[PDB]
């Protein structure tokens, strides 16, 4: 017999239930509300055992709705913590917080299932192989290369980009991927949970028939569901990868869209669970519930997750505590900025402030770290020279100054590349270019042959000879 | 302990004790523990809806059946006037110990696997005194058939300290190889 | 756990409950720290009112509280 | 051998069957994330661990009327309501011995490399006193970082305290990791805590210390994002109280906090689960004493003491480069003197990036020896004043010649701190370099071939005259005599790099 | 001493003690908690009733380290303040915040102890004369006159020079001083004050052949101690000092590094207390708490304490309340600027915004008054055209516009120095410069005598004939 209780206080998520004198519920625990809806019994009413606040009750937040739920509901212990359909059956399936097939077919296989609350791999069991990854994106194979096995993060904003470089990313990669991808949207919309399905569908990935091949497996919280459901998802998504890592020996990708939204439904949480509040308005175990989530996602010596995470920055501020402490834990970061983004330079990836720890010649090769410094350092100068033409303009700068501010110019309108993605709303061809063309490209615009050819030439442009022939279409029209 | 149940109860209790009626007050508080254990008589008394007036009324009729000192019936009229009444049976609870550190009658639970003789009360009782310094010893009894074959007995203001052999053996022998 | 409720003024109403009677008279320190006071008693000071300790420290009456004077 | 060694274990069974000790036991009320009220447990100390049902230590921080506030140091998934838990009678007690040289440890000290247990009779506290007035003696030696700009114009000595700050990929945890990896011929023993650092960056630390070298006098204090805050909290003073028990037996020791913010973030954790007043930004009160009371037991003991060393070289970080912040400004006060690391000048190439014009070391000549401060005594002084002349005269349109040779030689000087990554420089090679520089040899060649002359000299003067690195070791003064023989070097290096 | 209290709450430094119903201890009273050292010997460790809160029980702040005191220990009501040894048994003497002596010597001479808790002395008590003394610092001798018998201030972020600067007060005050300097270390580095004690012994000053022969008291409130230390430390030093000007009747130096430090533990104790925060944390008892301190302070007709007391700004921020608190206490006012610092002109005194009260013709005499206020108009004119230059360039400006640039970039210089104990940061020996050197060298400068010479010459130079000589020097090496 499962322990059985009532349930005392209903605020919101947070749910107060008393057990019987003797048995508790241990922390995490999956608790399920009877719950009584218009016809029947919604069962679903599932929660976690948060807090023990004494005199023989606890605390739990609701992975679902809780209105509706009056005083004295009898609550099962399921004894073992929330526990999600891991294997070979979740391929080509969406899911949810909690593992139950939103996808509209038939059921899942509950043989080998895993629970969402597992402790980091150990320190004899990670690797330290450093391993380059390109993209086709330039900025991202130049100026902050991914790493293979690493966190990587899409730092930005609000309707700057971060989706569409995501998207860009996963059509690059996830498609010739050999391994099988897990993607997890962590409060993010429901019409772009639904455009990803279909494209996966339509593209072939998740095959209509035969569902038992299909790589990639969907686990999706949206941005209407409660915050209960919005902090799990994320470990629902990643229980299913590391299943795949451990025991399928595979390298495996997670997609997360994004964890800023973990962030803020776990402070929605501990606002109502009482919590004294953090810096201004984030939870007191901020940090802590962070890495519980980062440092499960690094790969080991069977498999390797390269998870890319997207990251919404509140207010455009980098200063915000939920980005100042997940730029620690990822690898590789990409700082969007929406300057960049309204001025047209697509993708909007700020150069100088995206920093990857892989940008190293043992990694990379002397001449790509060569080329990156240099580039560095001339963006570098134009941002400081930035203050001055503001109010002067470039007339008043030095041979030195405005050769730099032109080859900055030339510099980061090349960094910019139509992306297949983005192809509805630029109408323009996304060119795929990679580290052997893009180097080449970047030596070249940094030693001056290409100094002849205008601005808007190396704008929108994939290589440095769709640049050139650009230039020539823009000499062609007189 | 800062509790206002604590504060209430040595409040009663110091109040018994200048008059000297200690164990009198004692009588009506293990009478009014039982009162108050029924759940219509302590949710009439503490719910706010109910008026003050015929709370009181009930008070006095319970005052006039059961037999109270005169202070705890005036004490009880004072915990429904300052509201309170939500601690009463807190209260009734700390009496026992605020009492007991009057008295220096310090409670000591002993729990082995069956009963023992009253000789090995008193081995205890003295055990206890000895390495407490309290003017009284009174032992509680309560079996604990987990125990495999031992004495252990608890003491303090709180039952915090506490010596006990029986499974401990076990536990440290094993750990010591287990180490 | 509250203020004005010390454990001696509960024992001097359990003698005195009868019925509630003025006790303005009089007036009893509570709590006093950092430059203030808490005061039992008072019922009738107004506000603003010198309140005179003993040992002669002059103070005033600022927030009457439930049953307390700050 | 099976049976002998448990007869053995069974003769020490039975003389170990039961000890009498009234072991202060309390009942547990409330359990939630990593902080348990208990009830009972009055004749507990502060800070004395007690152990749960689980096996599970806390540590009884806030002894409330009622209840004894007590943090887990783990996790509180498995403590049941109601259950018992028991007071140890000790106050935080590591095991310290000299087997942790090369082992990675938890803040616990225990093995996380999986290479077995440390073999540690002596156990030291994690929290002591610091040294008192006269338990102690002025910063004399110094500490070689390798690193040409800190090596000459803010040291660092045996002994002092010194603070990298800086922002995000600033080169702070290279520049700890290169002053580590230098000491391989000084002789002293070197600690990094990492305190809420990704696993994989302390794996790769400690790969890249085992296969360069460094792992024969270090040990790696380190727990990850995912441990609980009191070890997040507890890892810089287990550290210390290692790193001390070689600094009181006659050892000089050097141990890094990478980083301190993620302890202080620890802390403000815990103690706002503990329900203690936020201060100014959810930062608690103390921690000004939390951070002083740590860095405070780093120090040059006396020659009483055995004249001991410990040079703490902390790590902290500051966001968009705002120093204003309150755990910046607490850490600059506490420390002697920071190196300030700025993005700034690493996109603008100034590897590794100090900011000197906001560094500082507060010992001086004191942290170098007699011949770099004769090359060097007035050179931080001199670049920050050419730093303004050189600032300032952007706007002038034309200067007069004097000014002019003055901007050109502190170009050079600015193109002479360059120094790449995994590189140390000897005190031969730091002492030849600050004077090729200052002397005003470099006036001439350009900004560029600058670095490549530095280099083809240096290996000149290796390949050709051992007696100028003969007389900087063993006399360690900067003479009449080595400046005659270097002047000699540098007047045939110039010749040849100008005919090649 | 009778009445025995019981350990009931402690929080760290902040702890609860019951006592019996009508023997309670007073406000400001000493309480000796009798402890426990690990190898079961007592370990006492001292507190002091700040709070009387209700039900027998007050909460008292710990001058000790808390821990491994546990509940319900034993604890005496002391019946008095914490009283300090005074007298002559100080001089020589390093001491902690009750007084005790950690120098590993002798112990002090009890006979004669002052509790530290007293009143300040009252308005007729006053001396109100006005005299400023010659410090051997160019730019503090001429813009910040300091006023003999009164109160002096140091203001700046860390590792900006004050503590150096008053390293280098100290070295120029304190053996000329015929009276007993006394310092009391609040907040302040270990190893500073081992630094200070070991160049008080090499200097001669303490005179350790021969204790009580020393002019120097030492109380160190250092930062590894709990808030009481830091507290209290102050007002222990201020006791001794204000006996030494109340019976010993001779002028004292009271130097205090760092005062902001006894602001920050009330401000760490208060909120543990009781006490609602005030604005950025601060207790709300800190305009009182500077009072206690400032006020008690002063000079009167018996004796007369000079103090120059050194206060730390948190990120340069004169905002801040306590920075804000001491400046109305402070009658002669120095701050420094991190841009000084930085720049390389040390000391970093940023002249515009330091203020004295003592800058006034009659009593520092018309000429060094019509200097001073031409020396503040130059660097104002300076720094009012400093942007607009910053933009526009500086050939557009006028003949007197260049002409006052370039002045005031040299005065800028001039006002840099040599200190006495700089030596290891910037390599030059130290050099006294008199009040005399210092006017005539600023007269010559503002007039345009010097106006052909480097402004590089004007850096790091004592005297003014120093400067000539160094342009000397930078014009034969241009030569070669
Ligand atoms: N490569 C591109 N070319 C043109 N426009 C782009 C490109 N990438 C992004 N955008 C612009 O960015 C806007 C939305 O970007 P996106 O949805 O990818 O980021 P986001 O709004 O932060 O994502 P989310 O809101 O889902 O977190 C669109 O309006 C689009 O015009
Ligand atoms: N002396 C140097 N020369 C050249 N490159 C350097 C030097 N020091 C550091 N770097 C570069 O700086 C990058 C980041 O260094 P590091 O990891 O030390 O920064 P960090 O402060 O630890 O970053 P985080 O804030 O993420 O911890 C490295 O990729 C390294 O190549
Ligand atoms: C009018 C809507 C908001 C009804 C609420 N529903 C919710 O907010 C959502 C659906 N959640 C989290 C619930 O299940 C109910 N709990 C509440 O949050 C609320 C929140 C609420 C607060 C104040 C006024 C109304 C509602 N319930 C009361 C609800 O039933
Ligand atoms: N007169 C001076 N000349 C050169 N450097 C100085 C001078 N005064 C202070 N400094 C610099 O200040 C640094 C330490 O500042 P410090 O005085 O300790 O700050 P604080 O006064 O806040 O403690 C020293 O390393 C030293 O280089």
């Amino acid at each position: 017999k499962k322990n059985l209780g009532r349930i005392a206080q209903i605020i919101g998520p947070v749910l107060d239930v008393a057990f019987p004198p003797g048995k508790m519920p241990n922390i995490y625990n999956a608790l399920i509300v009877k719950g009584r809806d218009t016809a029947g019994q919604p069962m679903n009413v599932t929660c976690e055992v948060q807090q023990l606040l004494g005199n023989n009750r606890v605390r739990a937040v609701a992975m679902s709705a809780t209105d509706g739920l009056t005083r004295g509901m009898e609550v099962i212990d399921t004894g073992a913590p929330l526990s999600v359909p891991v294997g070979g059956a979740t391929l080509g399936r969406i899911f949810n917080v909690l593992g139950e097939p939103v996808d509209n077919l038939g059921p899942v296989d509950t043989r080998t299932t895993s629970p969402i609350h597992r402790s980091a791999p150990a320190f004899t069991q990670l690797d330290t192989k450093l391993s380059i990854f390109e993209t086709g994106i330039k900025v991202v194979d130049l100026l902050a290369p991914y790493r293979r096995g690493g966190k990587i993060g899409l730092f930005g904003g609000a309707g700057v980009g971060k989706t569409v470089l995501i998207m860009e990313l996963i059509n690059n990669i996830a498609k010739a991927h050999g391994g099988v991808s897990v993607f997890g949207g962590v409060g993010e919309r429901t019409r772009e949970g639904n455009d990803l399905y279909m494209e996966m569908k339509e593209s072939g990935v998740i095959n209509e028939q035969n569902i038992a091949e299909s790589k990639v497996a969907l686990v999706y919280g949206q941005m209407n569901e409660p915050p209960g459901a919005r902090m799990r998802v994320g470990l629902t998504a990643l229980t299913m990868a590391e299943y795949f890592r451990d025991v399928n020996e595979q390298d495996v990708l997670l997609f997360i869209d994004n964890i800023f939204r973990f962030v803020q439904a776990g402070s929605e949480v501990s606002a109502l669970l009482g919590r004294m509040p953090s810096a201004v308005g984030y939870q007191p175990t901020l940090s802590t519930e962070m890495g519980s989530l980062q440092e499960r996602i690094t790969s080991t010596k069977e498999g390797s997750i390269t998870s890319i995470q997207a990251v919404y920055v509140p207010a455009d501020d980098l200063t915000d505590p939920a980005p100042a402490t997940t730029f620690a834990h990822l690898d590789a970061t990409t700082v969007l900025s929406r300057g960049l983004a309204a001025k047209g330079i697509y993708p909007a990836v700020d150069p100088l402030d995206s920093t990857s720890t892989m940008l190293q010649p043992r990694i990379v090769g002397e001449e790509h770290y060569e080329i990156a410094q240099r580039v560095k350092e001339t963006l570098q100068r134009y941002k400081e020279l930035q203050d001055i033409i503001a109010i002067l303009g470039l007339d008043e700068l030095s041979e030195e100054d405005r050769l730099t501010v032109a080859r900055a110019r030339k510099i980061e309108r090349f960094l910019s590349q139509p992306f297949f993605v983005a192809e509805v709303f630029t109408g323009s061809p996304g060119k795929y270019v990679g580290l052997a063309e893009t180097i080449r490209g970047f030596q070249l615009i940094l030693s001056g042959e290409l100094d002849s050819l205008p601005e808007q030439a190396f704008y929108l442009v994939g290589n440095i000879d769709e640049a050139t022939a650009k230039a020539m279409n823009l000499e062609m029209e007189s | 302990v800062d509790s206002t149940a604590s504060r209430y109860a040595s409040a009663l209790a110091d109040v018994a004790d200048v008059t000297g009626t200690l164990e009198a007050t004692n009588s009506d508080v293990e009478k009014l523990i039982r009162i108050f254990s029924e759940e219509p008589v302590y949710y009439f008394f503490a719910n706010p809806v109910i008026s003050i007036d015929n709370k009181r009324s009930v008070l006095d009729e319970i005052i006039t059946t059961s037999g109270l000192q005169p202070h705890t019936a005036n004490f009880i009229n004072i915990l429904i006037d300052s509201e309170r009444i939500n601690l009463v049976k807190e209260i009734l609870n700390e009496f026992e110990d605020v009492f007991n550190k009057i008295t220096g009658t310090e409670v000591a639970v002993v729990t082995s696997v069956v009963k023992l003789e009253n000789d090995h009360l008193a081995q205890i009782a003295k055990g206890v005194q000895k390495i407490t310094g309290a003017k009284n010893v009174r032992i509680k009894t309560v079996i604990d058939p987990s125990l495999v074959a031992g004495f252990t007995i608890r003491y303090g203001n709180e039952g915090s300290k506490l010596v006990d052999m029986s499974v401990k053996k076990q536990l440290e022998e094993i750990a010591a190889q287990l180490e | 756990i509250r203020a004005d409720e010390i454990s001696k003024i509960i024992r001097e109403r359990i003698e005195g409950y009868n019925r509630e009677v003025k006790v303005v008279n009089t007036g009893t320190v509570l709590q006093v720290g950092d430059g203030i006071a808490r005061i039992h008693g008072l019922d009738e000071v107004m506000a603003g009112e010198l309140v005179e300790f003993e040992e002669g420290t002059i103070g005033i009456a600022l927030n009457l509280e439930s049953n307390n004077v700050g | 051998r099976a049976d002998e060694i448990s007869k053995i274990i069974r003769e020490r069974i039975e003389g170990y069957n039961r000890e009498v000790k009234v072991v202060n036991t309390g009942t547990v009320l409330q359990v939630g994330d990593g902080i348990a009220r208990i009830h009972g447990l009055d004749e507990v100390m502060a800070g004395e661990l007690v152990e749960f049902e689980e096996g599970t230590i806390g540590i009884a921080l806030n002894l409330e009327s009622n209840n004894v506030g007590v943090v887990l140091m783990g996790d509180g998934l498995m403590i049941q309501e109601g259950s018992s838990v028991k007071a140890t009678g000790r106050i935080a007690q590591i095991p310290v011995s000299e087997a942790y040289l090369g082992r990675v440890i938890n803040a616990l000290a225990k093995p996380i490399d999986g290479r077995g247990e440390i073999t540690a009779s002596e156990s030291r506290l994690i929290e002591s006193p610091a040294p008192g007035i006269m338990s102690r003696r002025s910063v004399y030696e110094p500490l070689q970082t390798g690193l040409i700009a800190i090596d000459a114009m803010i040291p660092v000595g045996r002994g002092q305290r010194e603070l990298i700050i800086g922002d995000r990929q600033t080169g702070k945890t290279a520049v700890a990791t290169d002053t580590i990896l230098n000491q391989q011929g000084q002789n002293v023993i070197c600690v990094y805590v990492a305190i809420g650092q990704k696993a994989s960056s302390v794996a790769q630390v400690v790969t890249n210390f085992q296969e360069r070298g460094a792992m024969e006098y270090t040990i790696v204090v380190a727990e990850t994002a995912d441990s609980p805050a009191t070890l997040q909290y507890l890892a810089p003073y287990t550290g210390a109280a290692l790193a001390e028990y070689f600094m009181y037996r006659e050892r000089h020791t050097l141990i890094i906090y990478d980083d301190l913010s993620k302890q202080a973030q620890a802390y403000r954790q815990m103690s706002l689960l503990l329900r203690r007043p936020p201060g100014r930004e959810a930062y608690p009160g103390d921690v000004f004493y939390l951070h002083s009371r740590l860095l405070e037991r780093a120090a040059k003991l006396s020659s009483l003491l055995g004249e001991g060393s410990m040079t703490a070289l902390p790590i902290v970080e500051t966001q968009a480069g705002d120093v204003s912040a309150y755990i910046p400004t607490n850490v600059i006060s506490i420390t002697d003197g920071q190196i300030f690391l700025s993005a700034d000048l690493f996109n603008a190439g100034i590897r590794p990036a100090i900011n000197v014009g906001i560094s500082v070391s507060r010992v001086g000549s004191a942290a170098q020896i007699k011949a770099m401060k004769k090359v060097a005594g007035k050179l931080k002084l001199e670049l920050a004043q050419f730093a303004e002349l050189e600032a300032f005269a952007q706007f002038a349109s034309d200067l007069d010649k004097a000014t002019q040779n003055q901007l050109a030689r502190g170009q050079r000087l600015r193109e002479l701190l360059k120094q790449p990554q995994s590189a140390p420089l000897t005190v031969e090679e730091q002492v030849m370099t600050i004077y090729t520089g200052t002397n005003g040899y470099l006036d001439s060649l350009e900004l560029d071939q600058v670095r490549k002359y530095l280099v083809e000299l240096r290996t000149y003067v290796k390949t050709n005259k051992p007696e100028f690195q003969e007389i900087i070791s063993s006399t360690k003064t900067f003479t009449e005599e080595a400046e005659a023989l270097l002047k000699e070097a540098i007047q045939e290096q110039m010749e040849r790099f100008l005919l090649q």
